[PDB]
Order: structure tokens, then C-alpha cells, then sequence
């Protein structure tokens, strides 16, 4: 899964 | 409300040891029984809050995501046939996952949103408001799902705008918020070229700012750049 | 009892989707519900029962001894006054850990202790009532501390005699069943020398029988001879 | 902490 803050 | 014989302030502080405990639940609730007491939030409090449900609603979404893959695979041909079970627990916790994000939804709209008139606090719930009908996107197969997908796109859109009026381009909040838009016009929004354009986009604006920056907002803003660079790599 | 209208098939269907999506607390309330219908549990079973319940109050332990080094700390000298939060806290933690160990040493209590003749049960369920009093009395600190301990102690032994007569020195069970009374006697009871004597003695009977065993039954057995090793280690 | 099973 892409990057999220 | 179960926590509306407690003290805000000692609210706060249980959620700040709940959180040293991993306790994320309790963190939740206990940043709940804050945000219900009617005031608003601090920077430090508003960070407390969006730890608290990331954590819960990341752990139903990796749970959710372990047992769709199991649905799915129960029926592909060739399969045998195991009954409703798998079915009704992954429902199960689809359900508990709505809920969580149909509660944070709830504290945005009352009334963490309306309160917020500094651009740092409303892009901050603005952001988490399109995070958490993006968490609802992920599960949605209904006849609302388009209208969860725009409710997203709205919140995400509007803290753009302010974003971009009010904050400088390495503004960790914007980098952020600008990160999790892209992965919604990605995974949600089938947009993946404007996923990347922003992504790149955001990553160079911010780039040509960072000679204004102290060392420790320098290492902030490269940190989140790093994240826009490694969907960036993923998705090129 | 929630689970009463689920057929025990389901219940352990589901506990085996909840061990896989890591959804320990679920895992642990389908088990109960299949030791309430009140059949035997097999071997399977046994080990998701005993799974779940160890994964729920192994992450309240962990809590409970963050939370009890914060509040250790708070009462040193020089410590500043900040109120009756974390002691709070500590206690909400150490009530639901007691919950847990309650419902576990109940299950047991009614009726799976009682209908198990066989020596493997037998023994498996009663190294699980010593380990949860062995938890109770983690955090026992009151007038019945003392019967807490004894209360594991005496589980621990009759578990211990039954395998000694019943199973061979390498058999998992009675290797895990001393490798958690040998911890007893070191962290409980005051006991190192016991501790060290049980484990060490433990160790040599094995390592003198692993050439009766399989491939297979010999990863095993070795397996945990090796934690008794690391516990041996760690205490001389 | 010792190892438990
Ligand atoms: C909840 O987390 C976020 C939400 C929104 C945006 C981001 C980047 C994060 N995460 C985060 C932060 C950070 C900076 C400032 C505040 N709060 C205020 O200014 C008030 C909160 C978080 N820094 C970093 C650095 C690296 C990775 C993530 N970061
Ligand atoms: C719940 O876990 C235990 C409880 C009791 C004893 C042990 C060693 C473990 N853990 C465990 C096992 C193992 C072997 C057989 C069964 N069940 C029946 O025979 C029925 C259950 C567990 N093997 C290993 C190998 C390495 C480490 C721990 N192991
Ligand atoms: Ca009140
Ligand atoms: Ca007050
Ligand atoms: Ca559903
Ligand atoms: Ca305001
Ligand atoms: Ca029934
Ligand atoms: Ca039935
Ligand atoms: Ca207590
Ligand atoms: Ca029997
Ligand atoms: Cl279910
Ligand atoms: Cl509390």
C-alpha cells in the first residue's frame, strides 16, 4: 500500500 | 457520554498514557470525551485525536483487508463451498470499521469543523474529514458509494484550497494532506496520473522552499517528502 | 452468552479467521463461545483457546507494566504531583487484565478441568489455570496474594505430576508446563534455585530422549528446550 | 522478561 499520514 | 464525568485535562493526560501503553481504544476514547466537552482543540490535542483513530481504523483496515482476500478466494472456481462464515465476519468488521469512521465523521461535524477558523486547525479536520470517508470508500459496494467517494473529494478539496492560501509549501500539514490526496485520486478516484501530478507537484514546491526553513522544520518537511517520493517510485 | 445462537463448527470457523486477521480479542470471544457448548475440546481447539486468551492478556501485561513503571516513577522523590490520573489509569488496565484472567480460570473451572481424563488435556488445561493465577498474581498486591500464588502453585504441581507419570520428557506439553513453572518459582515464588533446578533438569531428561523422536517431533521438543536454555541463560 | 508458552 502506498504512503498516508 | 461515558467520559462526561471526567476532567478534560485529565482526559488528555490518559490519552497521553494510553498511547505510551499502545492502548489505542482507550486513546480514542478518551480524545472523544475531549472533543465532547465543547472546546477547542490545541495543535498537540488535534495530534492526539487523529493518533488515536489512525491507529484503531488502521487495524480494522488491515483486519478487513486480510479477510476480503479470504472472501475473495473463497469464490474463485474450483473453491469448495465453507458455508456464510467468512462472509458474515468480514461484515463483521466492516461494520466495526464504519462505525469508527462514522464516529471521527461525527466530532468533525460536531463540532471540531464549524469552530475551526485558523487555517492550520480547518485544513487539519478537513484533511481527516476526507481521510475517514476515504476509509469508508475502501469498504463501500452500495448505491452510496459515489457519494461517499465525493464527500472525500470535497473535504480533501477544500483543505487544498485553504492550504494553498495560507500555508508555505514545505507546511507539514499541507505536504500531508497533499500525500493523502494524491493516494485518494490513486486507490479511490482511478486518477492515477493526477495522483502523480500532485504528488510531484507538491514535492517540488516544497523542494524550491526549504532554504527557508530552521533544521528542525527542514527535517519535518523532508520526512514527509521522502513519503511523497516513495509513492512516487511505486506508481513510475 | 453473545455466541449462544452460533454453532460451535462456526465459532471455530470464525476463531481461526480471527487468528489469521490478527483480531485477537474476536478470536478469544469465539473460543468462549465454543467452550460453552459445552463438548470437549480437541487438540485444535485446545491450542486456538489457549492462543487467543495468551495474545489478550499478553498485551494487557505489557500495558500494565508501562502504565506501573509511570506511576513508580511519579511517587520518587522529587517527582512532581499530577494527580490521581495515572494510578487511575493502572487500575482500569488491571481490572480488565483481571476480567480476563477471571473468565479464562472459569471456563476452565466449568467444566473443561473436570471432563478431561486424558493425560494431554489434563495436563494442558491445568498448566493453563496456573499460568492465568500466575498472571492474577502479577498484580496482586492485597490480603489474598498469598492464596493467588498458591492457587498456581497447585495447579502447576498437579499438572506437573500427571506428566511426569503420564508423558514422555519431551513431549511439548510437559516441556512448556516447566518451562512455565520454572518461571513461576523465579518471578512469583522467590524461587531461582527451583527455577534453575526445574529447567535444567528439564533440559537433560529431554535431550536424552530426542533420539526416539521423529524429524518432525524433534523440531519441536528441540524448539522448546531451547527456551528453557534462554531462560537458564538469562538467570546464571 | 523469561520466555513463557
Ligand atoms: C497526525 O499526523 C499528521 C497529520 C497531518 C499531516 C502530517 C504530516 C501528519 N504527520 C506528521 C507530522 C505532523 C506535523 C504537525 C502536526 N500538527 C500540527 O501542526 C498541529 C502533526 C503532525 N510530522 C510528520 C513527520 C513525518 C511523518 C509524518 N508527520
Ligand atoms: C499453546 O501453546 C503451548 C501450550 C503448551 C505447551 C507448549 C509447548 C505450547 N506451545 C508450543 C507447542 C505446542 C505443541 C502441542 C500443542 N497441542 C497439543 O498437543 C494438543 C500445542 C502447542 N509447540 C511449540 C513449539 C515451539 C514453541 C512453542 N510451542
Ligand atoms: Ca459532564
Ligand atoms: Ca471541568
Ligand atoms: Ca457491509
Ligand atoms: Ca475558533
Ligand atoms: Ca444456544
Ligand atoms: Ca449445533
Ligand atoms: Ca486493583
Ligand atoms: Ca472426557
Ligand atoms: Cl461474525
Ligand atoms: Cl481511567
Amino acid at each position: 500500500f502506498p504512503a498516508t499520514v | 457520554g461515558a467520559m462526561g464525568s471526567m476532567e478534560r485535562a485529565s482526559l488528555i493526560q490518559k490519552a497521553k498514557l494510553a498511547e505510551q501503553a499502545e492502548r489505542y481504544e482507550d486513546m480514542a476514547a478518551f480524545m472523544k470525551g475531549a472533543v465532547e466537552k465543547g472546546e477547542e482543540l490545541s495543535c498537540e490535542e488535534r495530534n492526539l485525536l487523529s493518533v488515536a483513530y489512525k491507529n484503531v481504523v488502521g487495524g480494522q483496515r488491515a483486519a478487513w483487508r486480510v479477510l476480503s482476500s479470504i472472501e475473495q478466494k473463497s469464490n474463485e472456481e474450483g473453491s469448495e463451498e465453507k458455508g456464510p462464515e467468512v462472509r458474515e465476519y468480514r461484515e463483521k468488521v466492516e461494520t466495526e470499521l464504519q462505525g469508527v469512521c462514522d464516529t471521527v465523521l461525527g466530532l468533525l461535524d460536531s463540532h471540531l469543523i464549524k469552530e475551526a477558523g485558523d487555517a492550520e486547525s480547518r485544513v487539519f479536520y478537513l484533511k481527516m474529514k476526507g481521510d475517514y470517508y476515504r476509509y469508508l470508500a475502501e469498504v463501500a459496494t452500495g448505491d452510496d458509494k459515489k457519494r461517499i467517494i465525493d464527500s472525500a473529494r470535497s473535504a480533501y478539496q477544500e483543505a487544498m484550497d485553504i492550504s494553498k492560501k495560507e500555508m508555505p509549501p514545505t507546511n507539514p500539514i499541507r505536504l500531508g494532506l497533499a500525500l493523502n490526496f494524491s493516494v485518494f485520486h490513486y486507490e479511490i478516484a482511478n486518477s492515477p496520473e493526477e495522483a502523480i501530478s500532485l504528488a510531484k507537484t507538491t514535492f517540488d514546491e516544497a523542494m524550491a522552499d526549504l532554504h527557508t526553513l530552521s533544521e528542525d522544520s527542514y527535517k519535518d518537511s523532508t520526512l514527509i517528502m521522502q513519503l511523497l517520493r516513495d509513492n512516487l517510485t511505486l506508481w513510475t
